[PDB]
RNA sequence: GCGAAGCUACCAUCUGUGGGAUUAUGACUGAACGCCUCUAAGUCAGAAUCCCGCCCAGGCGGAACGAUACGGCAGCGCCGCGGAGCCUCGGUUGGCCUCGGAUAGCCGGUCCCCCGCGGGGUCCGGUGCGGAGUGCCCUUCGUCCUGGGAAACGGGGCGCGGCCGGAGAGGCGGCCGCCCCCUCGCCCGUCACGCACGCCGUUCGUGGGGAACCUGGCGCUAAACCAUUCGUAGACGACCUGCU
RNA sequence: CGUUCAUAGCGACGUCGCUUUUUGAUCCUUCGAUGUCGGCUCUUCCUAUCAUUGUGAAGCAGAAUUCACCAAGCGUUGGAU
RNA sequence: ACCGAACGCCGGGUUAAGGCGCCCGAUGCCGACGCUCAUCAGACCCCAGAAAAGGUGUUGGUUGAUAUAGACAGCAGGACGGUGGCCAUGGAAGUCGGAAUCCGCUAAGGAGUGUGUAACAACUCACCUGCCGAAUCAACUAGCCCUGAAAAUGGAUGGCGCU
């Protein structure tokens, strides 16, 4: 019940490969398992890559099948592919799980303390709460 | 090469280690059923082989050459006085098998059935069951027993009665009564726990198990014949007179090759004292036992409605190696397995 | 300090090699629901090929030989046992590790358990394959309680999902609770999603 | 090789409303209910259409077999419809020689005793399947109307009595008896 | 000659069972291949077969219950809290759980409807290379002093009594009264704690498992085997019985 | 051939196989010895199925029947030389 | 006895031939592209096992048709006359067999594929339409898979297992 396609201009995410982390837009299916793709925008030369390791985004810039990379780049350029894919929660999350693995030993231990308190004013409003609760039951 | 002549073999497989009976009380191996729906039950008894005799009948099966002829039939009289339930005994279902689960004895205990727990009761200073009475009388033991019936009641599935038999009542030498679980089979598991809550220490006598004209199966040991010679023991041919090293053997064991003999050869051993499970006894007449009104009822056992004498069922000189049946009897067609004087379930 | 893993879902052998070298490097593992394994290649296939194995025995005293386990939790601890060195003391000390169940029983019903995705049926067959399910094999090869296993397994999903229902509840308190008191935690909510969680 | 794309379409009628709870179509109308799980089929159940007109059905990168299965999906649905709408009367004559096939439904249709085929003593007493509901017809002498919704189910009944009725140990391009098959048609028609 | 008991004979007499999966096969719906096809996805019947049932044996496998050495020296069962002292070692935060799906799922909220605070439905709004994420979550890891802020009624006394839930191998929790004590998480100031002078098995689960030894309180008061006996048993052991 | 019809049942001239219940080849093992035929007795296994269960075939009307499939559960005897 | 390699006693490295789910050292690569499902799957020199011949099972090739002048299958309508054609009479006017083997009407039907007949008859098997709506169909060939494929203690891709 699909959303998501291998359409000519549909931009996706290369999970892994030496071009991992980048997004890149699907200019031309070759074959079954490979496709003729490009990313001017976000370091990619046009070349050939499978799908396998690419899993693809919702963003389906147009642009005709077999275009010469300047005008891929006007398209992701005019859409302002950059800015959107930032703003998306997966690109957030990715974020945020890069700043986790750059995390020091020092921001570790601040995070550990923050934590530490910030659970406790939780839980004490969570327990508040059950009990007002079992009061609305009584 | 080949066996030239085609037989079959001699004796079952399905029936062995042709060993002796590490029981003396048959098991019940297998209850049957319980539909819940018709009401409630108890599946077996126990009795004692006490003997045989003849019976005559008009027989009624329409096509035969016998239909409308009186017959000659053996039975076995099985002599069986009330058994008086002691203990109620709870199981759950697992995937592993059928756990038993909790064990609920009553407050008073004969000394037949004491006499089981010891054995030696001369010796004995007669203390089972002292410090368990106890429940019976107090506000925490009486709470803990029907906390235990209603976790029973939640929990448990098949539900036993634990009932032993008046050994009192018999001829025999021994007093030890046998105790043996017997399956409540009915209704939901709560309505057939108060049913076994309500016959505690209260007699069982046969004729609510059974009725007449009843197929049951017996179970019981066999009679016993000590080591026994492969003749004997798997009715193999006997060789011939000429044999040197004796002819009442089994010439060939095995073959050469699977270099080993098989657990298939006849060998020689046990020959009795086993277990079995017959069934399809049709129960011809369930008796009454002796009572007494102002004089002795001694008629009501062995009279019949076109007879109508004075008998009991005991023969001339008593039952051979028994004694006399005063108490209530079953009396089913043809033999049944053991000895006189055998336990019999 | 222990892997249980949920049977359901995975293949007999590819399940049983993971399992396998885990016991050999001292690991405690627990396997349950054992039922629930599933094995490759159609029923009537793996039947077969069960019905094979109950005819292998020692012809001359068959209480000896092959011992055709057929419980389903029996029948998985038999195919890890063939990938162990299970005649030397390490061998045995390892299989002494793994514990096998039909079902899920108490120790276990409440302990989240985990999941071989590289055993894990969904992942390794194609999806025009035709598998058997370990319960049903053993069911038509002997074993007996299927049924009150099954039943059991009900009751315990019942009490699970009262369990789920109130651990859902509490969660949404817990949401709630961070929307009521989100101006005193606010310093320490940033703090957390500058070294990256959160977000 | 895989084909990049495959599909069929199902114009659902007006009088009929098809959901689709995944791959697991429920279809009901006039009649009743008809449900049907095609878990085990592969394919992707799309349901288009303002007034929900027709049922579409892909299969992408099929194989040889594999786009086999999405035509007989789109059938197996077109029997549904048809069940929910029209329902379906298999139609079944008794044929013999001399045995005149003593024929007689029970509890409602449910039961078919079939006594006195070949001269047996042995009365054939045949279920149907849940649903189905057997009937001796008038109009036409020896005769049997089976009716239902569910395809499958009336036309396995059918066969449950057709096979019922077989002559064991004879010829049998001589002995031609039994309840067979006679016409696959609909309750009503319109 | 005749013959009790006892063995014993198709040479007498009695008893011998019910399901499930399917094979061959014949069928159903139905594509591939506008039709047709038992088949490709799906479905049906189906047997001296196979597996189980009944039946026999019962695991270096478990169960519930009974009784647990009065004594003439005894010896132990619980409970709680103390001192030494062999031995056996592995370990060196925890995770207290939906079900499941995969050509789909997760969460909400229902304005609205049905069922027994929940369950089911529809509708809508959010997530979905899953952040109500095991790429995860929880917990912190020096001790103390005093003297501010934010956070603040939380924690304890192997604190104490009641009411629950839990049977698959429960073995664990939960919730309610009363007594006394404390001010613990997050920031700051403020000092001090052998600072053992660069250097290894540190750091815990641990009051660990087992064996032998000193204290209190409340409980206990034997069976087994031999010998003897029996004959439902028996080569001998074993077995069934009897004995203020 | 089977009235007719190659193939129900067969099948020439040719051809491809399997089997080790025939007999040959062979001579590896054993000549400081593996007791040399048959029968009797007893168990088990195989199937290349005579019978029995369930089925497809006919030159199967019935009866009798051969041909084939699943199949080795159960059987497969008494005598004369 | 094959393949690799030829030995004083040791440390570090590196290989060969072989391997790398687990037994078992090594793929716990985000390995690449295909093929194949087997109610007897297959799985590595010597080597411990199968053939002829089959199969719209599936996958590739090769060569050819026929087709909007309206296919191809599927629903249906005719299948004649010159003519007991000739040989064969034992009957073959299409039909046990065989030499023949063309014309007419033609829209078009072979001096006939069979069924069946003593022999006919009767039936059945082009050319064309009506409906429907794009590919259709034939003969070869070679991959994997299957049939062919039967043995006696219970059993061996080394085992577990593996799609
Ligand atoms: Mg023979
Ligand atoms: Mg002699
Ligand atoms: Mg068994
Ligand atoms: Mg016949
Ligand atoms: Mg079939
Ligand atoms: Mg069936
Ligand atoms: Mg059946
Ligand atoms: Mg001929
Ligand atoms: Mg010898
Ligand atoms: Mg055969
Ligand atoms: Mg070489």
């Amino acid at each position: 019940v699909f959303r998501r396609f291998v359409e000519v201009g549909r931009v996706a995410y290369v999970s892994f490969g030496p071009h991992a982390g980048k997004l890149v837009a699907i200019v031309d299916v070759i074959d079954q398992n490979r496709a003729l793709v490009d990313g001017p925008c976000t370091r990619v030369r046009r070349q050939a890559m499978p799908f396998k390791c690419m899993q693809l985004t919702d963003f389906i810039l147009k642009f005709p099948h077999s275009a010469r990379q300047k005008y891929v780049r006007k398209a992701w350029e005019k859409a302002d592919i950059n800015t959107k894919w930032a703003a998306t929660r997966w690109a957030k999350k990715i974020e945020a799980r890069e700043r986790k693995a750059k995390m020091t030993d020092f921001d570790r231990y601040k995070v550990m303390k923050a934590k530490k308190m910030r659970n406790r004013i939780i839980k004490n409003e969570v327990k508040k709460l059950q009990r007002a609760a079992l009061l609305k039951a009584s | 090469s080949h066996r030239k002549f085609s037989a079959p073999r001699h004796g079952s497989l399905g029936f062995l280690p042709r060993k002796r009976s590490s029981r003396h009380r048959g098991k019940v191996k297998s209850f049957p059923k319980d539909d819940p729906s018709k009401p409630v039950h108890l599946t077996a008894f126990l009795g004692y082989k006490a003997g045989m005799t003849h019976i005559v009948r008009e027989v009624d099966r329409p096509g035969s050459k016998v239909n409308k002829k009186e017959v000659v039939e053996a039975v076995t009289i099985v002599e069986t006085p009330p058994m008086v339930v002691v203990g109620i005994v709870g199981y759950v279902e697992t995937p592993r098998g059928l756990r038993t689960f909790k064990t609920v004895f009553a407050e008073h205990i004969s000394d037949e059935c004491k006499r089981r727990f010891y054995k030696n009761w001369h010796k004995s200073k007669k203390k089972a069951f002292t410090k368990y009475c106890k429940k019976w009388q107090d506000d925490a033991g009486k709470r803990q027993l029907d906390k235990d019936f209603s976790s029973m009641k939640k929990y448990c599935q098949v539900i036993r009665v634990l009932a032993h038999t008046q050994m009192r009542l018999l001829p025999l030498r021994q007093k030890k009564a046998h105790l043996m679980e017997i399956q409540v089979n009915g209704g939901t598991v709560a309505e057939k726990l108060d049913w076994a809550r309500e016959r505690l220490e209260q007699q069982v006598p046969v004729s609510q198990v059974f009725g007449q004209d009843e197929m049951i199966d017996v179970i019981g040991v066999t009679k016993g014949k000590g080591y026994k010679g492969v003749t004997s023991r798997w009715h193999t041919k006997k060789l011939p007179r000429k044999t040197h090293r004796g002819l009442r053997k089994v010439a060939c064991i095995g073959a050469w090759h699977p270099a080993r003999v098989a657990f298939s050869v006849a060998r020689a051993g046990q020959k009795g004292y086993h277990h079995r499970t017959e069934i399809n006894k049709k129960i011809y007449k369930i008796g009454q036992g002796y009572l007494i009104k102002d004089g002795k009822l001694i008629k009501n056992n062995a009279s019949t409605d076109y007879d109508l004498s004075d008998k009991s069922i005991n023969p001339l000189g008593g039952f051979v190696h028994y004694g006399e049946v005063t108490n209530d009897f079953v009396m089913l067609k043809g033999c049944v397995v053991g000895t006189k004087k055998r336990v019999l379930t | 300090q222990v892997l249980v893993l949920d049977g359901r879902g995975h293949l007999l052998g590819r399940l049983a090699a993971i399992v396998a070298k885990q016991v050999l490097l001292g690991r405690k593992v627990v396997v349950v629901r054992c039922e629930g394994i599933n094995i490759s290649g159609n029923f009537y296939r793996n039947k077969l090929k069960y019905l094979a194995f109950l005819r292998k025995r020692m012809n001359t005293n068959p209480s000896r030989g092959p011992y055709h386990f057929r419980a389903p939790s029996r029948i998985f601890w038999r195919t890890v046992r063939g990938m162990l060195p299970h005649k030397t003391k390490r061998g045995q000390a390892a299989l002494d590790r793994l514990k096998v169940f039909d079902g899920i029983p108490p120790p276990y019903d409440k302990k989240k358990r985990m999941v071989v995705p590289a055993a894990l049926k969904v992942v390794r067959l194609k999806p025009t394959r035709k598998f058997a399910y370990l319960g049903r094999l053993a069911h038509e090869v002997g074993w007996k309680y299927q049924a009150v296993t099954a039943t059991l397994e009900e009751k315990r999903k019942e009490k699970a999902k009262i369990h789920y229902r109130k651990k859902k509840q509490l969660m949404r308190l817990r949401k709630q609770a961070e929307k009521n008191v989100e101006k005193k935690i606010d310093r320490f909510t940033e703090v957390l999603k500058t070294h990256g969680f959160l977000v | 090789m895989k084909t990049i794309l495959s599909n069929q379409t199902v114009d659902i009628p007006e009088n009929v409303d098809i959901s689709l709870k995944g791959r697991t179509v429920i279809v009901k109308g006039p009649r009743g209910t008809l449900r049907r799980d095609f878990n085990h089929i592969n394919v992707e159940l799309s349901l288009l259409g303002k007034k929900k007109k027709r049922l579409r059905v892909d299969k992408w990168w099929g194989n040889r077999k594999e786009l086999a299965t999405v035509r007989t999906i789109c059938s197996h649905v077109q029997n549904m419809i048809k069940g929910v709408t029209l329902g379906f009367r298999y139609k079944m004559r008794s044929v013999y020689a001399h045995f005149p096939i003593n024929v007689v439904i029970q509890e409602n249709g449910s039961l078919v005793e079939i006594r006195n085929f070949l001269g047996e003593k042995y009365i054939r007493r045949v279920r149907m399947r849940p649903g189905v509901a057997c009937s001796v017809s008038q109009a036409q002498k020896d005769e049997l109307v089976l009716e239902g919704n569910d395809i499958e189910l009336v036309s396995n009944s059918a066969a449950l009595i057709q096979q019922a009725t077989t002559v064991k140990n004879k010829d049998i391009r001589k002995f031609l008896d039994g309840i067979y098959v006679s016409e696959k048609g609909t309750v009503q028609q319109a």
